[PDB]
């Protein structure tokens, strides 16, 4: 599996890509982000990398986290759970299934509550001045939600009209199983190719869905979902690659 | 016609995946987007996190981040909200041990968008 390389052994230049994400969202300035699996441990760390070299692609790696704080010297649990990680060669995501948070009315207790969502979506970024001038592409992967990691991701993007369009098959809630609609490639801050468009259900509006271009050939695509279901708002992990 | 809402400028908060989303702002209306808020607050449902929506009069919740301020412990004080959290707006009476007192004859602490005021302390 390779959990406990990730956490321990340090980082190689003949590792299977990506071989570093930069934890970023995923732990916040303040805080300590500490990993566990398969008798490994280590702490992070805002700007501190996750060794994903070691572990597998196109799979979700699972980790025990322990989101903590530093009060009179001593580490204090904010957040438990489990930490997923999906690694593509170009692109890597992270995500939260959080089991354990601090009482929202007291300080000092820790109550049971289940969320789900996408930390990180990190990799070598496509440039939007470097994108091909046309072709279309098929990107085939995983789509990733609460407690459900075998969803189907298909989605195609027509470089000549600058275009991007999906769906989502295959998860157990009925409800995910989404159309992403067409959505034009536009550069963001950094000037990085970026997709954002409308999530549909049944041709109902439920949200909305994010994806980043990555690859010096624009090989990967890696983002989320946030829909709208008879039973509240769920948030999907989207990740996918080129044939 | 109903009105796109701009990009939220979010007080002591913001929206997650920033530079995917700001590109394709002014958005319609139904229109929904995770966010956060910073340290030492928290949204209207209790958490450091939820949805904001664009409506036909703008972004809900209005204010979508609101001052949390947790009682601290009092040294020479009863300490029976210790660890208790309050939200912004929201007020507590401060029990002093005999020969201590707040910072001028004060009972009362509230919780405004800074912190508390006064700061809760006996002597």
């Amino acid at each position: 599996a390779g959990l406990a390389d990730a956490l321990t052994a340090p980082l190689d230049h003949k590792d299977k890509g990506l071989q570093s994400l930069t934890l970023d969202q995923s732990v916040a300035k303040n805080e300590k982000l500490k990993l566990a699996a398969q008798g490994a441990e280590k702490t992070y760390g805002n700007g501190d990398s996750l060794n994903t070299g070691k572990l597998k692609n196109d799979k979700v790696s699972r980790f025990d986290f322990i989101r903590q704080i530093e009060v009179d010297g001593q580490l204090i649990t904010l957040e438990s759970g489990e930490f997923q990680v999906y690694k593509q060669s170009h692109s890597a995501l992270t995500a939260f299934q959080t089991e354990q948070i601090q009482d929202s009315e007291h300080s000092g207790k820790m109550v049971a509550k289940r969320q789900f969502r996408i930390g990180d979506i990190a990799g070598e970024h496509t440039s939007f001045d470097k994108l091909p001038e046309g072709g279309r592409a098929t990107y085939r992967g995983t789509a990733f939600g609460s407690d459900d990691a075998g969803g189907k991701l298909t989605y195609t993007i027509d470089f000549a009209a600058k275009q991007g369009n999906g769906k989502i098959e295959h998860l157990k809630s009925p409800e995910l199983n989404v159309d992403l609609a067409a959505a034009d490639i536009k550069p963001d801050g950094k000037r990085h190719a970026v997709i954002s468009g409308s999530v549909l259900y049944n041709q109902a509006e439920k949200g909305s869905y994010s994806l980043g271009i990555f690859g010096g050939k624009a090989q990967e695509v890696a983002g989320s979902a946030e829909v709208k279901t008879v039973n509240g708002i769920r948030h999907i992990g989207l990740a996918a690659k080129q044939e | 016609t109903l009105k796109p809402c701009d990009y939220p400028d979010i007080k002591h908060g913001g929206l997650y995946h920033e530079n995917m989303r700001r590109p394709y702002f002014p958005v319609a209306v139904g229109k929904y987007y995770s966010y956060y808020c910073d340290e030492h607050f928290e949204t209207p449902s209790g958490s450091y996190w939820d949805h904001i929506h664009c409506t036909q009069d703008g972004w809900s919740p209005a204010v979508p981040c609101l001052r949390k301020c947790y009682f601290p412990y009092l040294e020479n004080g009863y300490n029976q909200n210790h660890g208790r959290k309050f939200v912004q707006g929201k007020s507590i009476d401060v029990a002093c041990h005999p020969g201590y007192a707040l910072p001028k004859a004060q009972t009362t602490v509230t919780c405004m968008e800074n912190g508390w005021s006064p700061t809760p302390r006996c002597i």
